[PDB]
Parts: structure tokens; sequence; C-alpha cells
């Protein structure tokens, strides 16, 4: 879903590090936003990155 | 280098008891019981005497390791004129320990040189025949462990038929019962009681601190020179059992206070010795103790405190402010409801006197209200937990309880830990650490 998402807005500025680095910072997102939501537990969220990442 | 290895492995096999039975170690405050159980079993693999005796003491107090370690010296000499029937309280019910003794009886004489087979009816008369019925006969030692529960308080079937063939049996038996009830003689029915010999010998406990450490003294020590460090692990040992000022002493001292028991020790001390890597890693692991507060640490690392370290601010203002409704209420009873009503209102005296705190609507706190009930938390109102037995926990796996049928935010819960142990255990530069005094 990002990596058809690259070809569709024609993104030609990008390497691995231009992805890994958006994608850890949208992990760190999720945790600073939700995490007196859920707590101390993985579970609530990988579901939670599952969800709201496309 | 394979020398260390060596002397770890046999570090390790002295600390779990696994060594043949010629160097197996006995502590000095156990070796009179030790003699009063070798000689009982004693004159009834040799004398050919029947009797019965029930061994008191508690959980990990050398009940089995004293029994196996006579079995297993009354084996190296009397191998063929004894044979065992070992059965438990817990795995052999008291229908089930008719079978134990009969696959017992099968499989014990066929080593030597079918009774399993029938009914409970003709497997229970063909051994009532073989035992209740110059040459030497062959003994059965019978190991009762945990009798308590075969002398529950109905019928007591299987302890009358075992005592009753101590007196009146040609075939010499010799029946042990270990057990932890310091009450066991009021428990046996009064014609069971008069089967019995009424030697019930209690295990002995540690009444000194010099017992302890000359008990670490014997489990620790190397007697076989085995590697070539041992000429200093033996000293570099003593030199911190000596001096009282030392850490392991120190340790010892404190596990004297506390659980007054060898095998904590035992379980201390043997990844300390399985960690290390070299000699001089594993002398200074022991001078300094450096593990032996590692561990003990870890040891508490989720009870009420441990994990209560790592809740949540949200949780935590959950948990505040049910603790609050709860020391409000009589009994000690809230729901989600009343709690909910505490933390909104102890949020917006937050953002009175002020940068702030987000409230979190309803839907969200639903999350954390049952991630504090899967960490214990919150009860219910008279939930009684884990049950008993095996057929209580089927009784009212039937039962549908009011408690759950119910919505969700009416459910009478249930504090674990009180305000004024909340109290002490938030530290000080808390935002919510005002709100936990009332
Ligand atoms: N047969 C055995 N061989 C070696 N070590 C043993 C043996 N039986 C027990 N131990 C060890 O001895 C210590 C405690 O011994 P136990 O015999 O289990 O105590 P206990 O009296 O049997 O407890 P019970 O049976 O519940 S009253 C532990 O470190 C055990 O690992
Ligand atoms: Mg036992």
């Amino acid at each position: 879903c990002l990596r058809k998402r690259i070809i569709e807005e024609q993104i030609t500025d990008c390497t691995d590090d231009q992805f890994q680095n958006v994608a850890a910072n949208f992990i760190h997102l999720i945790v600073q936003a939700f995490h007196s939501y859920t707590g101390n537990d993985i579970f609530a969220l990988n579901d939670l990155i599952d969800f709201k990442w496309p | 280098d394979p020398g260390f290895g060596s002397l770890q492995r046999r570090l390790l096999q002295q600390l779990y008891g696994t060594l043949p039975t010629d160097e197996k170690i006995i502590f000095t405050y156990l070796q009179d019981c030790q003699q009063e159980i070798d000689r009982i079993i004693k004159q009834s693999i040799i004398q050919k005497e029947s009797h019965s005796v029930i061994l008191v003491g508690p959980r990990q107090s050398y009940k089995t390791y004293l029994l196996d370690y006579e079995l297993s010296l009354l084996q190296q000499s009397y191998k063929e004129q004894f044979i065992t029937i070992r059965l438990n309280g817990f795995i052999h019910s008291e229908q089930t320990a008719i079978n134990g003794i009969a696959t017992q009886l099968e499989q014990q004489l066929q080593k030597i040189h079918t009774i399993s087979s029938g009914s409970l009816t003709e497997v229970f008369e063909k051994i009532l025949l073989l035992l209740d019925s110059s040459i030497t006969k062959i003994t059965v030692v019978f190991i009762f462990d945990e009798i308590d529960t075969f002398a529950g308080p109905v019928r007591q079937t299987l302890l009358y038929n075992l005592f009753d063939m101590v007196e009146h049996s040609r075939v010499p038996v010799c029946i042990f019962g270990c057990t932890t009830k310091l009450n066991i003689l009021e428990y046996l029915e009064k014609r069971v009681k008069s089967r019995f010999s009424q030697r019930v010998i209690y295990m002995p406990q540690i009444q000194n601190l010099d017992d302890m450490v000359d008990a670490v003294r014997n489990l620790l020590t190397v007697r076989s020179e085995i590697s070539p460090w041992v000429s200093q692990w033996n000293e570099t040992l003593e030199k911190e059992l000596s001096d009282p000022r030392s850490n392991l002493n120190r340790h010892i001292r404190m596990n004297f206070e506390t659980f007054r028991s060898l095998p904590t020790l035992k379980n201390s001390i043997i990844p300390l010795v399985a960690t290390s890597k070299n000699f001089g890693s594993l002398c200074t692991a022991i001078k300094s103790c450096s593990f032996l507060d590692i561990y003990n640490k870890n040891q508490l690392s989720n009870n009420l405190t441990g994990r209560l370290q790592s809740l949540s601010d949200l949780e935590l203002a959950i948990l505040i402010s049910a603790a609050r409704v709860a020391l409000r209420a009589k009994d000690g009873s809230f729901n989600f409801n009343l709690a909910y009503a505490e933390y909104e209102k102890m949020i917006k005296a937050i953002n009175s006197r002020i940068n702030t705190i987000k409230l979190w609507l309803k839907k969200d706190v639903k999350n954390v209200w049952e991630n504090l009930v899967q960490l214990d938390f919150f009860t219910e109102k008279s939930a009684v937990g884990l049950r008993d037995n095996a057929t209580a926990a089927f009784y009212a796996s039937n039962y549908q309880f009011q408690g759950t049928m119910i919505p969700f935010d009416l459910r009478s819960y249930q504090m674990q830990i009180i305000l004024q142990e909340l109290r002490r255990i938030i530290p000080k530069s808390n935002m919510y650490y005002s709100w936990t005094q009332l």
C-alpha cells in the first residue's frame, strides 16, 4: 500500500532510509499518541499500527 | 579451557543432589533423623520385620531425599531382597491406588526374575491374597507421599488395609508416610489408629545460624579432586564463610530470618555458578555476590509493586480514583461509573489549578479498566478464585454467575491495593501524588 503510493504520487526522491524513517516515525507517533490508552502491551500497539497505517 | 567446566559441573551436581551414592552429602542438622530412618528401614530389608512410620515435615524438608538415599543405600548390597511401591496422595485417588499397587507389584517382580488384569474387585482380591495371605522372603516398602489425602474423614479403607497387613500378615511390610500436617494422628479413623504403630518421626528444622553456614559449607565444598582449581576454590570459599562480615554470610543471615530453607539458597546459588565463565570470574562473583541481588530483585519484579511501577499515566489515575471511591464507601465496593465519576472530577480539579491532563472519554477508559483486571488490581465482589479440588471447579463451570450477565459498567468490583498502600509507593514527584490522600 506504500509501494504503490510511491508510484501513484510520482515519488523519485526516495531510498530505503526514506521509507524506514517514516515507518519508525509513524510507530513513534502511535506510541507517544497511544501509550496512555493501551499501556505496556505490544499486542494493543500492533493492531493500532495495523489499522492506522494505510 | 576444559579445566573449569569440570569444577562447574561438579559444583552444580552437588547443588542439585545428583551425585553417586557414596559422596552424596547429608547435612548435620538432619543426620540424626537419617539415623532413625536408617534404623527403621534396615530392620525390614535385612531382619524382615514389618512396621509403619509417618514422616511429618514441611515442604522441601528432605523427606523424599532421605528416603531415596536409604533406598539407594539399601540397594548396593541387598538389591534382590526388597521391592518398592511408591504412590502419591495426589495422582493416586483411592480407587486408582489399587491399580497403582497392582501395576507396581507386577512390574517389580518381573525385573527380579497377570496380577494387573481384572476389574477393581478382582484386582483388589489378587493383592489381598499376596500380602495379607531356612528361607528368606521379599519385603515390600510402601512409600505413601502426602498421606493426608488417604486419611480423609469418610472411610479410610486403603489405610485400614495397608496398616492391617502389618500385624496380621506373613509378608514383611514397611510403609512410609510422608505428610505435612502436624496433626496427622487426629485425622485417622479410630480403628486405623489402633492398627498404626504410633511411631511418627518429625523432620528436623534449622535451629541455629551455624547449621545454615555449615550446610552451605557442605554443599559448595568439593571433596573429589577433579579440576586444578579446587585447591583454591575450597579456600576461597572458606574465606567467605569464616569471616562473618562478608556478603555470602550476610545473604545466609537474611535467609535465616526470611524463608529458613536450603532449597531457596540452592536456587539462588545455581545461576550464579552456571552463568560464570572463568574461575576468577566465579571467584569474584561469589566474593561480591553480584548475582544474589540481581536474582533477588527479579524474584519481586511483579507482585504488587514492580508491576504498579510499570503502570501508565491514565491507568494510574484510574487506579487512584478507584481506590478513592472504595475508600469512601462502607464495605469497599465500586464500579466503572463510580470510578469515572472520580476521574473526571479529579482531572477537572487538576485543570482548575493551572500544562494539563487530557481527559479521555469513557469509550477509551474501558480498555484501561480491562487492563487493570488482567493485572489483578481489582477483584469482583465475592468471586472466589481457583476452587480447591477438581469437582468444585466443575460444579461452578456449569453455573452462570450473576456478575457476568449484568452490563459491564455495573459490576461491583473491589480493590486489591488500598489508598494507604498506594500513598507510600507512588513517588512524591507525581502529578497525582496529592490525590492519594483523603
Ligand atoms: N531423589 C532425589 N535426588 C536428588 N535430589 C533430590 C531428590 N529428592 C529431593 N531432592 C532435592 O532435595 C531438596 C528437597 O527435597 P525433597 O525431598 O523434595 O523435600 P520433600 O520433603 O520431598 O518435600 P515434600 O515431599 O513435598 S514433604 C530439593 O533440592 C530437591 O531437588
Ligand atoms: Mg513427598
